RNA sequence: AAAUGUAGGUAUAAGUAACGAUAAAGGGGGCGAGAACCCCCCUCGCCGAAAGACCAAGGUUUCCUGAUCAACGCUAAUCGGAUCAGGGUUAGUCGGGGCCUAAGGAUAAGCCGAAUGGCGAUUCCGAUGGAAGAACCGGUUAAUAUUCCGGUACUGAUACUGCGAUGUGGUGACGGAGAAGUGACAGUCCGGCCGUCUGACGGAUAGGCGGUUAAAGGGUGUAGAUGUUCGGGGUAGGCAAUCCGCCCUCAGAGUGCAACCUGACAGUACGGGAUAAAGGACGUAACCGGCUCCCAAGAAAACCCGCUAAGUGUGUUACCCGUACCGUAAACCGACACAGGUGGUUGGGUUGAGUAUACUAAGGCG
RNA sequence: UAAGGGCAGACGGUGGAUGCCUAGGCUCUCGGAGGCGAAGAAGGACGUGAUAAGCUGCGAAAAGCUGCGGGAAUCGGCACAUACGAAUUGAUCCGCAGAUAUCCGAAUGGGGCAACCCGUCAGGCCCCUGACACAUGAAUUCAUGAGCGAACGCGGGGAACUGAAACAUCUCAUUACCCGUAGGAGAAGAAAACAAAAGUGAUUCCCUCAGUAGUGGCGAGCGAACGGGGAUUAGCCCAAACCGGCUUUGUGCAAAGUCGGGGUAAUAGGACUUAGAUAUAGGAGAACCUACUGGAAAGUAUGGCCGAAGAGCAUGAAAGCUGCGUAUCCGACAUAUCGAGCACCUGAGUAGCGC
């Protein structure tokens, strides 16, 4: 994704995408260890996107 | 992040070739057996029947420069998982 | 230019001392550029109450495998406890820990004291001890195995088919020495059964060789042992010390012996088979937390059972840490691959009083 | 003649001196500041990468996440290679404000051999696992403290070697060192003071006075003040007499306590009769050609030009005009900082005294 499209999501849906992102991220790491992926750069991108969702969800509650 | 990676080694391939329900993963060193059974069952959607564990400290890798620059690999835990008799798992 | 002056480098003695127990080596093959030393085989030799096997402390990857021989190895090295990479440690019961307390330590209320602080419970911590929760035999890997697999067991929780502590009792709960009787395992001998072979020289189809196995748990109550003996405390109670009605050890504890047992090892033959491969004679404290004698008179608390005050069946399930390897040593303490030191268990056969001594198996070494 | 040896030279080996150089030190000047921590510190453990020993950064959101300001083509740390990606819809990078922030450690729920083990309580999932709270001590549930860390300050304790050419008084020294506890400074500070008929008026610090007056087994030693010249300058508040109220106590009175008024001396006195600036990112910023030597000009020789810029560093040699800069000028969304009389009062186990 990208930061602009993440904030467009509503609060109920953002948590739905979060668990989907964490679930798919563990499979990719397992998949990468079994046999290297075509694009290793998707591991960093997925991991740093999860930190973006946790940041915005925190902002909604905190602010 | 319980499961780190599966184990593909000569010993484990032979173990699976005898017990078709027997698999082995690397997991976080501080996870207990109850948690590990939950993770392997919430990700591969199977019936785990038994889990055995062992803790490995990392191998020391002492290099030399002007001497004795110590190094070490991270510690890990090994989980040997037995599925319900008649179930399998595909690492591809 | 000199201080038995300091650092770094390089000489001399010198191709000299020495190469770390006088247990010992010889030959044939192999890989290889290269072999006294590495691998395989035949012979020889050493240890064998150990120089074999299993733990603890300590060490911390030295364990297994591939590649490498620069450095390390008191020689060389194709080898290594060396370098690099990969791999390898699996527990409801084992050892810890979770529970309990000892020495001691830290404290509470208090006490003492220029400061820093020193003392001080029945409190807590603290094993080298106590636990009422419980497993043993076999087999498999290059490397793990009461942990994996097989067989046969056991112990907590949990779901479905009046209770009684924080007080106070009982238990737990304890020395040294001595021998005897009963009688397993191991071991030896005799004798059958199963398989296999016919061994340089004189003799032997009568012999040689390998086998013929077993634990925990369960049962019996056998050998043997011990027992015929109305006030003093724990249960009917009020905060342990001036009472009265009530059920007993007449049975306890216990080897050996059944069963577990139609497992297993070696060797032949091809996961399966021979193979469900008789029995004796000794020997034999593993009964025994027993018995007898003595004076030096032989922990604590908890678990587990009381009392009042206050108020069977089935299924599921059993978390944590250790587990490789060395360990009378080349891996621990000694600057060393050092003739030293290092707690516990086991330790076959013949000889013997013996765990002494000599020679040997398994296993380990030159 | 030379098994060998001697001396000289030539060329080498070894070793790492010397010359040249710098990436790090040393001593200071000027300005600022002088703490961090229970909202969990200093210091650590363990982790964190496509790849990942070690450092660095970071904390399960883990070489990093979100805004605002800046800036403009590269970037994914030291740091390579290979591999995959990000970015002119503005990546990386810089300034500011936020988010996250495991375990130990004052460590604070109880224990403990630091980085571990074991709980009660309320919630939610399912033998386990989340996410709260739960130390002690001094004040009134609440507020506070604890610990760490340069020097300088103030307190409590306090040596010896050494000198005296021995040594005990004395010296070293109210030092070293140990302990307690502040602040940006601290301590001191507004006369029960000095002086000597002449005067100065709080404290602190510098120059003199002065190695003087003194002190001292009158030994070794120790050692002022007054006065003068400077820096800087600053002064105030209570208690009491007496009056009022209120509470308490003894018995309307009186005493104490507590707030209000009165009052503060030395010639004695008193009562009564600021919003702009600065700091932490940034923007602009002049001016050179030909020839020779050379591997390479910035050198040398001509001829130009700029200068509020001829400081410097780098660039294949020594550059005002090649680059980064320099002189000068201009800039902040944040955040940080800047009358008579009268005798009533004027501090008590205190001044003074013996040991
Ligand atoms: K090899
Ligand atoms: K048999
Ligand atoms: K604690
Ligand atoms: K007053
Ligand atoms: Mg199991
Ligand atoms: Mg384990
Ligand atoms: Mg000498
Ligand atoms: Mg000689
Ligand atoms: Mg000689
Ligand atoms: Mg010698
Ligand atoms: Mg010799
Ligand atoms: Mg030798
Ligand atoms: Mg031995
Ligand atoms: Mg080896
Ligand atoms: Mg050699
Ligand atoms: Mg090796
Ligand atoms: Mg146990
Ligand atoms: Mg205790
Ligand atoms: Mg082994
Ligand atoms: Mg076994
Ligand atoms: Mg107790
Ligand atoms: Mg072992
Ligand atoms: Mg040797
Ligand atoms: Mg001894
Ligand atoms: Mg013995
Ligand atoms: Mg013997
Ligand atoms: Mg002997
Ligand atoms: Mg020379
Ligand atoms: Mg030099
Ligand atoms: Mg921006
Ligand atoms: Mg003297
Ligand atoms: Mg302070
Ligand atoms: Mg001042
Ligand atoms: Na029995
Ligand atoms: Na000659
Ligand atoms: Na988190
Ligand atoms: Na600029």
């Amino acid at each position: 994704m990208k930061i602009a499209e993440i904030k467009e999501l509503a609060t109920k849906e953002l948590q739905e995408r979060l668990d989907a992102e964490v679930a798919a991220y563990d499979q990719m790491r397992i998949n990468h260890a079994v046999s290297p992926l075509d694009s290793p750069a998707k591991l960093k991108h997925q991991r740093r996107m999860i930190a973006q969702m946790k940041t915005v969800l925190r902002q909604r509650e905190l602010n | 992040g319980i499961i780190i990676k599966p184990i593909i080694s000569e010993k484990m391939t032979a173990v699976t070739e005898k017990m078709s329900e027997r698999y082995g993963f690397r997991v976080s060193p501080n996870a207990n057996k109850i948690e590990i059974k939950k993770a392997v069952e919430a990700m591969y959607n199977v019936k785990v029947e038994d889990v055995n564990t062992m803790r490995y400290d990392g191998k020391r890798k002492n290099r030399y420069t002007s001497g004795l620059i110590r190094g070490k690999e991270a510690s890990f835990k090994k989980a040997i998982v037995t599925l319900k008799k008649g179930e399998t798992i595909d690492f591809f």
